[PDB]
């Protein structure tokens, strides 16, 4: 019509054999690209590499414990009780931790063991309706508690001087009464004073497994050697143990890093927890420029960490005197601490805290947000390398997900890094250039792809960079 | 030879349904939840872009009847605004628009179907664009063989993704039902509402992704039976459903996720189906999937009916057009789709060129409105079956042109590389339409390869 044939003329010039057969040609040759195109993505799906299945975690894998071990000193003075803790959920919520350890609540009067019950609640912390109460408050908040247990937690020896076996089947009658109350776990201290404790934390194991499998029971040492701590956990593989085997030491890198080592080649890299203690602070053990070294650590290691209260803004028994060290008084504003009233300054308080984007508790929240979010910090792959005089360099990676390598600087001199890896499977192999989450001490750009042959660390600096899965 | 008259009432409604309710529902959420800040707020964005759409179709419905000819947005600027600017508008909507928004949800189409092989992974992208294409080429043979088979494939994918959605929909009830009811109390439901119109703006951009071909029956009129009746009755049955089915969907999201979960999600819909069935959870993607089978479908079902109306116009070349006999489709214009779409899978990202070009979206929609207005006036000489309270045109008009402006206000660099590109094709037009006396020398080959064309797929011109 317009720049071309009309009906009938082309009706006479295309209807010619030849040009019937280039039309069915031209037919067949798309069917047949149409099915070579199928034949190819299936192909392409069969020769890929399958994905592993997700290890079927627990509640405590997800992040962070929080120990309280008195809780008249957590709050203040008066609001000491069961009810005034309700209140602080909030702040619990901002950590992103994920458990809740309270301490021993019941009634215990002194080594007299006859006067000690463990399903009677002191009246100095409330009664039974204000626990019920917190529980589900917690619970909303999704927020587990665990109950510690130690019977003897006023006394000097924690598991009763007299025979243990009273003490011992008591505990037993506690458990199968707290657990229908509705908690999620236990806690038994000082187990190094409980004689053939390897036996009764079987028992205790399998009464705590034997109601749900959604339940936990933490047992607590101060021995800091090797040899006893696997004597513990020989027949219980599922029994989460905090000791003081971190602590003890500290001064130099290569000494932290074979401590990290030899444990996980030592228990077939089987889920841990980590600690510095079992019940004390990180300022106990450690002066206050390795304070951020350190929570990078234990935030970055294959288990659970296990912090106490005051850890997240760094809480200092020797700072403020007259003042119990197993106790202190946490910090919440300037008016926390009533004696010497001027003592406290603004940097040391969790209102002061909650602005400066390079205080501790500014770092404790993007850790414990990193924690609990990325798989392969929360189930993935370590592998430490060899690098320079003074360092601890890892690598987490689970199995396509973003990877992550920690580089950590105990030394005092500053140093170049020297990351030479080689030993590290072919599909955590380092690339030239990785990303960079954050740095403990400020004066660097977080962003930017930093390269890693001329990467140098100052003083008691420790980093945070991310590479994808790729070639 | 002409086209037909052969789709009827509920075809309509199939066309309409089909094509909005695509991949948006499934994809978008994070994007509204992520900047909204709240589910209350994103639950507002939602039923605000719900009244938004509902508005404009209801003005090109009234458009659609008065000037009774196919190809919609493009005929109307054509009848009101003359040739140049109805051919910038056919210039953007032939080499951008359609085949993105076509290419989009056949990709999502084959990631969607893959997943259940893949579940804690990222599905393999070159299988990924083999099945898009794969997509794209079954659905042109389907609609190059016939009308009615199209019509069919139409018909059965809205059913299907009409029950997809109602299962969805009645899971968060019984959930709600279960008596834990964690969000969507109505003490909290509104904390993280930040403020700041500036991003929220482009929280209502990813909204109004979900409503997209909100218009495409305007696009295949003069197929419609009783096209006075049956085209305002199936806008009016057709976008009350779909804003009703999206705002009960995200509802039903938000009773089993929370905030961050749903932040921190690649698919809002596996985790529905992780969370709620764990065995037999296979089921909802393969769902999705068939929603963006359906949508695909009615996306290159009228955009070969706009490249046909465009030439009968002398804006495009003569071989677009053409019907072929017998089997009455046009061919060379679904042809044309299909390629157009397929020359698209060389993109790295191409859900980056929305918000590149959306300005010009709301612009020409918001001119076919004030030509409707200007015609209301400067043409009284028309029957006009359904005639629209006015003041609805006028708020559609000052809301398009907010939308416009705060569009150049945040993103000025995005919207002048979309000038630059909705200009470049004025030499275009020069040469092609203003230069008739042609030189001798391409007169010639013009007839030679398109009576070459017509000799291969055997179309004739269009006349009876
Ligand atoms: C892509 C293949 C699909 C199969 C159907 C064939 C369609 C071919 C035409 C494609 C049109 C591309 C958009 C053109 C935009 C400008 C429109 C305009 O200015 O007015 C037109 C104007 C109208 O004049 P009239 O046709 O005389 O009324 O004619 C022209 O100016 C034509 C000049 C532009 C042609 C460019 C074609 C480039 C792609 C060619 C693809 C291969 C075709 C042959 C296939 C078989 C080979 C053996
Ligand atoms: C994802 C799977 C489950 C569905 C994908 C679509 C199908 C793979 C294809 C294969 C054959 C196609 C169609 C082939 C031809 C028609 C015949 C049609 O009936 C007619 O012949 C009316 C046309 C006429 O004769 O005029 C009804 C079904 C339909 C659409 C078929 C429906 C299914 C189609 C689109
Ligand atoms: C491959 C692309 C890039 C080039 C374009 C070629 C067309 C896509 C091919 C494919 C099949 C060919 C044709 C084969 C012959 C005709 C007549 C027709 O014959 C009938 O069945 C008539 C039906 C009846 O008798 O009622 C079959 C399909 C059709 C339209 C096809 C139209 C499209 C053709 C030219
Ligand atoms: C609970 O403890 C008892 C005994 O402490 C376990 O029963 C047996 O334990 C000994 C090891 O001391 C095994 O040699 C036996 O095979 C066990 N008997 C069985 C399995 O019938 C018992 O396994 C513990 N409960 C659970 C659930 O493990
Ligand atoms: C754990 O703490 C105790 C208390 O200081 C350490 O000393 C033991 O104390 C108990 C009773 O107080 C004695 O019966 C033990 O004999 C003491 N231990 C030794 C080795 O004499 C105990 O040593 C600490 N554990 C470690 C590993 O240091
Ligand atoms: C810690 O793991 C290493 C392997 O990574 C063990 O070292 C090997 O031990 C076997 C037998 O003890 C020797 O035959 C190999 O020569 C050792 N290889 C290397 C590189 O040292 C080591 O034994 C593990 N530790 C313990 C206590 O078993
Ligand atoms: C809180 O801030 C004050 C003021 O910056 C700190 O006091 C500084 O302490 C360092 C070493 O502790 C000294 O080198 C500075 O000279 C002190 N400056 C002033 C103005 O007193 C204080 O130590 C900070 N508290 C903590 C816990 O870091
Ligand atoms: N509803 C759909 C779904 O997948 O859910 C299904 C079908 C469909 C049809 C047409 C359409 O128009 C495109 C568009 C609309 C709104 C805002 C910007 C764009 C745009 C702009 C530039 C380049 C590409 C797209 C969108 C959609 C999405």
């Amino acid at each position: 019509k317009f720049t071309g044939l009309s009906k009938e003329e082309l009706l006479k010039v295309a209807g010619s054999p030849g040009w019937v057969r280039t039309r069915w040609a031209l037919l067949l040759l798309f069917w047949l690209g149409w099915l070579g195109m199928l034949a190819g993505a299936v192909v392409i799906i069969v020769r890929a590499p399958r994905c592993r299945e997700l290890p079927a975690q627990k509640w405590w894998h997800t992040g962070a414990l929080y120990r309280i071990g008195d809780l008249q000193a957590f709050q203040g003075h008066g609001a000491g009780n069961l009810a005034g803790l309700k209140g602080r959920l909030d702040y619990l919520s901002s950590l992103k931790v994920k458990g809740l350890v309270l301490g021993p609540i019941h009634k215990n009067q002194k080594d007299d063991v006859a006067q000690t019950d463990l399903l009677q609640i002191d009246p100095n912390f409330g009664s039974k309706e204000d626990f019920d109460s917190l529980l589900q408050s917690a619970k909303k908040k999704s927020i587990r508690v665990i109950l510690d247990l130690t019977p003897n937690y006023r006394g000097e020896n924690s598991w009763f001087s007299t025979q243990v076996d009273t003490v011992a089947t008591k505990v037993k009658d506690a458990l199968e009464f707290w657990l229908q109350a509705g908690v999620d776990g236990f806690q038994v201290r000082d187990i190094e004073n409980l004689k053939d404790a390897s036996s009764f934390l079987a028992e205790w194991q399998n009464i705590t497994k034997g109601f749900s499998e959604d339940r936990l029971l933490i047992a607590g040492t101060n021995s800091s050697d090797l040899q006893q701590i696997l004597s513990l956990l020989e027949s219980n593989k599922d029994l989460l143990l905090t000791s003081s085997y971190l602590s003890d030491s500290g001064s130099t890198g290569e000494h932290t890093k074979s401590l990290v080592t030899q444990y996980l080649n030592a228990t077939g890299n089987r889920w841990c927890s980590w600690s510095l203690s079992q019940a004390r602070l990180l300022t106990s053990f450690l002066p206050a420029q390795l304070l951020r070294l350190y929570q990078l650590m234990l935030f970055t290691l294959p288990g659970t960490p296990v912090f106490s209260y005051g850890d997240e803004i760094g809480l200092d028994a020797a700072a403020l005197p007259g003042q119990p060290m197993e106790a202190p008084v946490m910090l919440w504003d300037e008016s926390s601490f009533p004696d010497i009233p001027g003592a406290v300054s603004a940097n040391m308080t969790v209102k002061g805290q909650s602005e400066d984007p390079g205080s501790l508790l500014s770092l404790f929240r993007r850790l414990s947000d990193q924690r609990s979010k990325e798989r392969s910090l929360l189930h993935g792959d370590f592998h430490a390398f060899s690098a320079g005089p003074g360092l601890f360099s890892y690598i987490r990676h689970w199995d396509q997900n973003e990877r992550f390598l920690v580089v950590l600087n105990f030394g005092d001199v500053g140093l170049s890094a020297g990351l030479q890896a080689s030993d590290l499977p072919a599909s955590a192999s380092l690339p030239a250039k990785a990303d960079l989450l954050l740095s403990t001490q400020p004066g660097r750009e977080e962003g930017s792809p930093l390269e890693l042959e001329r990467l140098k660390l100052e003083p008691h600096e420790g980093l945070l960079l991310r590479f994808p899965y790729a070639a | 030879v002409t086209l037909q008259r052969n789709i009827t009432l509920l075809n309509g409604v199939a066309i309409i349904v089909g094509t909005i309710i695509g991949s948006g529902i499934f994809v978008t959420p994070t994007g509204v939840l992520k900047e909204a800040g709240s589910p209350g707020l994103a639950l507002v964005v939602w039923a605000a872009c719900g009244v938004f759409s509902i508005v404009g179709a209801l003005c090109y419905a009234e458009l659609g009847t008065t000037i009774s000819k196919s190809g919609g947005d493009y005929a109307y600027m054509l009848e009101v605004y003359g040739s140049l600017p109805a051919f910038l508008k056919l210039w953007i909507e032939l080499l951008i628009i359609r085949p993105s928004s076509q290419y989009i949800v056949a990709l999502v189409f084959a990631t969607y179907l893959l997943k259940p092989l893949f579940p804690t992974c990222p599905v393999p992208e070159e299988a990924a664009k083999l099945v898009a294409c794969l997509c794209v080429l079954l659905l042109t043979a389907v609609n190059c063989y016939s009308v009615k088979a199209a019509t069919r494939v139409q018909d059965a994918f809205a059913a299907a993704k009409l029950l997809a959605l109602a299962l969805i929909i009645l899971l968060g009830f019984v959930q709600i039902g279960k008596g834990d009811v964690s969000n969507l109390d109505p003490n909290f439901s509104f904390e993280g509402t930040k403020l700041d119109v500036g991003n929220i703006v482009l929280a209502l951009y990813s909204g109004l992704f979900a409503y997209g071909g909100w218009n495409y029956l305007n696009f295949v009129t003069e197929e419609m039976i009783n096209p006075y009746r049956n085209l305002p009755l199936a806008i009016i049955i057709s976008l009350p459903i779909v804003t009703l089915v999206y705002v009960l969907t995200n509802l039903a999201y938000f009773t089993t996720l929370s905030t961050e979960q749903m932040l921190s999600s690649e698919a809002v819909a596996v985790d529905f189906g992780n969370y709620h069935l764990g065995v037999m959870s296979w089921i909802i993607p393969v769902f999705v999937g068939l929603s963006c089978f359906g949508s695909v479908n009615g996306s290159l079902f009228t955009s070969s009916r706009l490249f046909f109306v465009g030439s009968r116009e002398g804006h495009l070349p003569s071989i677009l057009s053409m019907i072929h006999p017998q089997l009455l489709t046009p061919v060379p214009s679904l042809v044309f789709t299909c390629v157009m779409t397929l020359l698209y899978a060389f993109s790295k990202d191409i859900f980056s060129v929305i918000n590149f070009f959306s300005f010009f979206n709301w612009l020409c929609v918001a001119l076919a409105i004030i030509g409707m207005i200007w015609l209301r006036h400067r043409k009284p000489e028309l029957e006009r079956p359904i005639k629209v309270n006015l003041a609805l045109p006028v708020f559609f008009i000052l809301a398009c042109l907010f939308l416009i402006a705060v569009s150049f206000w945040k993103t000025p660099v995005e919207c002048g590389i979309g000038f630059t590109i909705i200009l470049s094709g004025l030499p275009v037009y020069f040469f092609g339409v203003w230069w008739k006396n042609k030189p001798k020398w391409l007169l010639q080959g013009i007839f030679s390869t398109t009576v070459l064309c017509q000799k291969l797929m055997q179309v004739v011109p269009q006349e009876t």
